[PDB]
RNA sequence: AGGGGAUCGAAGAUGAUCAGAUACCGUCGUAGUCUUAACCAUAAACUAUGCCGACUAGGGAUCGGGUGGUGUUUUUUUAAUGACCCACUCGGCACCUUACGAGAAAUCAAAGUCUUUGGGUUCUGGGGGGAGUAUGGUCGCAAGGCUGAAACUUAAAGGAAUUG
């Protein structure tokens, strides 16, 4: 092919990003603890559906 | 894939004949193959014959014929509509018309 | 199909052809039950009881339909001299 | 098991004579041959009786066991065999099929023909084809009027006459209804003929 | 040229009780066809076969009963150690509750089912199923 | 190209090559 | 209300035949997809695929969708069905329909010690739909069904307990696979073992002792 | 039948004949042949290490486009000159 | 060209299999029949359809058709087909035989007339 | 290499055609086409289907051999023998239907008797390119035949059938 090609935007995109930091937040529970987090949710008290029961929607359909 | 089980025409039991020319093309191709017809027909046509049976000597006499057995070939004998393209079953019918 | 203790299990007990001995198929909707009416003294015919064969879906389809039966209706005394064994 | 009144009686075996269905085809065919009498010179087959005569008693017995009379379909597409079902029709139940098959009458509910019967007997094995191919769809036992060249394919009890023509096709029939009355029904005294004629079962046009 | 004679035998078997006949001709009668047939008529897969006197090698005619899916042999008659002999009916047999893997022991032509019991072991011959 | 005719160039390229190689014996 | 055009179907609505195998034991034609409704309630449906095709108007193009249903218990009866039609929703419930019509029965068997009630199958038995072709084993208890999803899933409405498979062709089409994981299991049925040996005289066929009580309005 | 021979003493035949046609099996071939030694650029072994000589635009295949980042290097071991890609965006800044 | 369509046969062959001898061979009394014993929407095709039908009559009247029949015609072939002349088989001087077939009544336990050939 | 060289005709030449026309079409013609002695060893050298052995289904023509028929037709009187007819039956060239069975299908009496996987036996293939290439060897007067890689490259290449 052409093997030498334009090197000048080395690196475009997240060169300009706009910086945005990490909230922070509680942390969550770690070990045997977060496996029972995730038990008594994803299938115990259980939350939205749709009839397949969904997992990570935001927006929904409303 | 196979378009005729017969592949050309008939060989089964030779591999090889020898070949002869095709009577308008000019080509050649074997005898096993080969469109093939026995062109006979009076020598003075048809219309004629009032002009000939009449205007000679001899009683009635006997009108005498010509005898071409024409060779064509798949070329020159679908041009001339010797033979034609025949449905995919109706190609099986080894059927004189 | 018996078992452990004697017990009958297998849902079900498929008949048997009688020309052949073969299964008759759960879906052999070529093969067939023919039912012989059974005679009382002199002519009248006996609903209720009839003189029965099974044929197969194979023997049936392979023309055997006749032969077989004819053979099978000898045999158990429905005919007499109609087909020879010995041929 | 059938008693000694069964037997053939040259009565009816002159009608038989008579009729011509003694008179096979030239073409044996593998599973005819056991009917094959012997062969004609001057190339025709003769054909047995005694064998012909016992079928059709079998026939006529298959054709009784069965319960309800007017399930028993007889066909004849051809022409010949045609009036003659429609008076086998007459007599014992049986719903006849004069002429036209139309496919579809075994499988098929919705359509306006759906004979579902429990027996079938036919005519000629080859032009009624379709009308046997349809009944090995669904578990129907065949009677079947057989020549010596005929398609022996899902069809039990065959009854070797001549469907060729002349009054074979008519006779045999016509016996085979005789005989279903004979045997219970409302005949007896298998001994005595019948006020019926034979002429009522052949063909017309004219 | 002819070089089983046992495999060309059982095949008219099979090919007979498949194609809805219930007795074949066979050729050509050999002793080994013999025992074969035998231990194939005790568990109730054949009829009686009658052996032919041609002034030749032999005819066999046997009689069947339907209840043959496969007779059929092994060739070649492979060494089997008295360990391996499960491997095979692992192998070839339809189902652990029946069926029949014929050998062929110095004690002689049995089935695996016998062969057990003696507590011998030959050289595979055939199976029945 | 015609595989008859790919052979004839094929077969174009290997006598050249037979005569450029023999060029140095 | 359910109006039977069928023979079969009249003698089962009218409580005259009650059970499935009184239909396969005489072969009986089944038609009426209302039949096996009655007789075999409790059926359960899955869904396998919907897979929707294309072709041609005549200039341009058609296109619809194709479903893949099985049905069964979890005992013995279980059937497939593949309908395509202009709706996903309606395709569906149609196969439902020619899946019911489809069942076809088992026999589910021991793999060895016959301690209460079957385990396994019969025998080895294979199917086959052009290239695939499923092979069916016998297998001890603890183990399991041994296939891919889909066949596990039609062996679990077929209500088997432990099997090995061993597939071969083209596993990929799921419409061929299913078909012969099917075409094997309602072929335990077709093998004479020596359980089967013995002879029964035949019985007379539903269609006949009721018969009076089914025919024709 | 099945073509191959199947008598008791064919053994001999049985092993040859697939060390023959082993040969067709790729990876059985490459192994054999050493290619993973010879005509490798590194020995075979999982990593290798060299200079960087020159950085280059390679400019991707149909049917996308862009210009992928890549150096030339000089594998110390070999002497083997070899171009690799640097992956991640302006990583091709952290190297000179 | 004057192709009636099926909606006009198709009612036409449903007119003669439901009110046969109520009809006739004329145009304009069919007609009138159709207001009676039936219901049609538009006075052109009432006509259209009463034209058919009345073209079929006057073949009726010559020679049956082929899809249709009614009752008054049912019986009247169920009267033809019951002809039964002075006989057929009978005898007309014994039964003429062919060769074997006799060897086949010969071998058959029956008396029966003969003849040779 | 010699003989032979009617014909037809690679090369070439010429006349047209075409935008071009080294072509197709027209004409002229070398080699060749024939043969004898030597070479060459290759073709879609085709059934694109290894050989022997067994088995599984019907139908009819035709070739060769044999067999049976108080057959037909032949002398000037009907016997021989010639042909011709019919049935049989071996071994052929094929055809027909069929499909139990097989196949991805087209289709197949084998391409069947295979996940119920084993009669004997020779041969060949293992994604597509690179490539019948390079290299060694060998046979040939030569053209070439036989033997025959890899580096690198690539996600398709390919079969049968269906609808546009
Ligand atoms: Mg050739
Ligand atoms: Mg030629
Ligand atoms: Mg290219
Ligand atoms: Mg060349
Ligand atoms: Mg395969
Ligand atoms: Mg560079
Ligand atoms: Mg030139
Ligand atoms: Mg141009
Ligand atoms: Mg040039
Ligand atoms: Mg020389
Ligand atoms: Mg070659
Ligand atoms: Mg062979
Ligand atoms: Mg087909
Ligand atoms: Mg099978
Ligand atoms: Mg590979
Ligand atoms: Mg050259
Ligand atoms: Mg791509
Ligand atoms: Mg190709
Ligand atoms: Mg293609
Ligand atoms: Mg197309």
């Amino acid at each position: 092919a052409k093997v030498h090609g334009s090197l000048a935007r080395a690196g475009k995109v997240k060169s300009q990003t706009p910086k945005v930091e990490k909230t922070e937040k509680p942390k969550k529970p770690k070990g045997r603890a977060y496996k029972r987090l995730l038990y008594t949710r994803r299938f115990v008290n259980v939350t939205l559906v749709n009839g397949k029961r969904r997992m990570n929607p935001g927006p929904s359909v409303q | 894939p196979k378009k005729r089980a017969s592949n050309g025409r008939n060989k089964k039991g030779r591999g090889h004949v020898k070949p002869v020319r095709c009577v308008n093309c000019s080509k050649s191709i074997p005898k096993d193959k080969a469109i093939k017809r026995m062109a006979i027909r009076n020598i003075v046509e048809a219309a004629a014959v009032r002009d000939l049976s009449e205007a000679s000597v001899y009683p009635e006499y006997a009108l005498p014929k010509t005898y071409n057995k024409l060779h064509y070939c798949v070329s020159c004998a679908i041009h001339a509509r010797i033979v034609r393209v025949r449905s995919r079953e109706d190609r099986k019918n080894r059927a004189p018309p | 199909m018996e078992n452990d203790k004697g017990q009958l299990v297998e849902l079900y007990v498929p008949r048997k052809c009688s020309a052949t001995n073969r299964i008759i198929k759960a879906d052999d909707h070529a093969s067939v039950q023919i039912n012989v009416a059974k005679v009382d003294e002199e002519g009248r015919a006996i609903p209720g009881e009839y003189v029965t064969y099974a044929l197969s879906g194979y023997v049936r389809s392979r023309g055997e339909s006749d032969d077989s039966l004819n053979r099978l209706a000898q045999n158990d005394g429905l005919l007499k001299n109609v087909w020879s064994y010995s041929r | 098991s059938l008693p000694a009144t069964f037997d053939l009686t040259p009565e009816d075996a002159q009608l038989l004579l008579a009729a011509n269905t003694h008179l096979g085809a030239r073409n044996v065919q593998v599973h005819q041959e056991p009917y094959v009498f012997n062969a004609r010179p001057d190339g025709v087959h003769v054909i047995n009786v005694g064998k012909t005569w016992e079928k059709l008693v079998l026939a006529a017995r298959i054709i009784a066991a069965i319960p309800n009379p007017e399930d028993v379909v007889a066909i004849s597409s051809r022409t010949f065999g045609q009036r003659a079902v429609l008076k086998f029709a007459a007599h014992t139940g049986a719903t006849p099929i004069a002429g036209r098959f139309t496919p579809g009458s075994f499988t098929n509910y919705i359509t306006r023909s759906f004979k579902e019967p429990r027996l079938v007997i036919v005519t000629d094995p080859r032009s009624d084809a379709q009308a046997i191919k349809e009944a090995s769809y669904v578990n129907i036992p065949v009677i079947a009027l057989t020549d010596l060249d005929s398609p022996s394919e899902f069809v039990d009890v065959a009854i070797p006459c001549n469907n060729r023509g002349k009054h074979s096709i008519g006779l045999i029939w016509y016996l085979l209804a005789r005989e279903v009355l004979r045997l219970r029904g409302a005949l007896v005294d298998r001994t005595q003929p019948w006020s019926i004629m034979p002429d009522l079962y052949f063909y017309r046009d004219p | 040229t002819r070089s089983s004679v046992l495999a060309d035998a059982l095949n008219a078997i099979n090919n007979a009780e498949k194609t809805g006949k219930r007795q074949v001709l066979i050729r050509p009668s050999s002793k080994v066809i013999i025992k074969f047939l035998q231990v194939m008529q005790k568990h109730g897969y054949i009829g009686e076969f009658e052996y032919i006197d041609d002034h030749r090698s032999g005819k066999i005619v046997v009689q069947l009963n339907g209840r043959l899916n496969k007779c059929g042999v092994i060739s070649p008659r492979f060494n089997v150690k008295i360990g391996d002999i499960e491997k095979w009916t692992a192998n070839l047999l339809p189902a652990r509750q029946f069926g029949y893997v014929i050998l062929t022991t110095s004690a002689g032509i049995m089935d695996h089912e016998e062969a057990r019991r003696k507590h011998v072991s030959g050289k595979i011959l055939g199976f029945v199923y | 190209m015609r595989a008859k005719w790919r052979k004839k160039r094929t077969r174009r390229l290997k006598r050249k090559r037979r005569k450029v190689r023999a060029r140095s014996k | 209300g359910w109006v039977p055009v069928t023979k079969l179907g009249r003698l089962v609505k009218a409580g005259k035949i009650t059970t499935i195998e009184e239909i396969f034991l005489h072969s009986l034609p089944v038609k009426e997809f209302q039949i096996i409704d009655t007789l075999l309630p409790g059926l359960q449906d899955e869904v396998m695929n919907i897979k929707p095709v294309q072709k041609q108007t005549r200039a341009g193009q058609r296109t619809r969708f194709k479903a893949v249903v099985v049905v069964g218990d979890s005992n013995g009866h279980v059937g497939l069905g593949i309908k395509t039609a202009k709706e996903v929703a309606g395709a569906i419930r149609a196969g439902i329909i020619i899946a019911k019509l489809s069942v076809i029965p088992i026999r589910r068997g021991y793999w060895g010690t016959n301690l209460g009630q079957p385990h396994s199958l019969a025998t080895k038995t294979t199917g086959k739909c052009g290239s695939v072709t499923v092979r069916l084993i016998p297998a001890p208890r603890g183990s399991g069904i041994v296939a891919s999803p889909a066949v596990k899933k039609l062996l679990q409405l077929a209500g088997v307990e432990d099997v090995y498979t061993q597939s071969n062709g083209k596993t990929r089409t799921l419409e061929n696979t299913l078909k012969a994981a099917f075409v094997a299991i309602g072929n335990t049925y077709g093998f004479l073992t020596p359980n089967l040996w013995a002879e029964q005289p035949l019985p007379v066929s539903p269609l006949d002792i009721y018969s009076d009580e089914a025919s024709a309005q | 039948g099945k073509g191959k021979p199947r008598g008791l003493n064919s053994a001999r035949k049985l092993r040859v004949h697939r060390r023959n046609n082993r040969w067709a099996e790729n990876n059985y071939k490459k192994r054999l042949l050493g290619t993973a030694f010879k005509s490798s650029p590194f020995g075979g072994s999982s990593h290798a290490k060299g200079i960087v000589l020159e950085k280059l635009g390679i400019e991707s295949k149909q049917p996308n486009s862009a210009i992928r980042k890549c150096v030339r290097v000089q594998l110390i071991k070999n002497g083997k000159k070899v171009t690799a890609f640097v992956p991640n965006d302006g990583c091709l800044n952290f190297v000179d | 060209g004057r192709v009636r369509t099926k909606t006009v046969k198709r009612a036409s062959k449903a007119l003669i299999e439901r009110y046969y001898p109520k009809l006739t061979l004329d145009f304009q009394t069919n007609k009138r029949l159709c207001d009676e014993i039936a219901t049609i929407q538009s006075k052109r095709l009432r006509n259209k359809i009463a034209g058919y039908t009345t073209h079929l009559m006057k073949r009726i009247q010559k020679g049956p058709v082929r899809g249709i029949s009614f009752k008054l015609q049912e019986e009247e072939r169920e009267r033809k087909d019951q002809y039964v002349p002075e006989v057929s088989a009978r005898s007309n001087g014994v039964l003429n035989v062919d060769n074997q077939t006799s060897d086949l009544v010969k071998s058959l336990g029956l008396k029966l007339p003969l003849s040779v050939i």
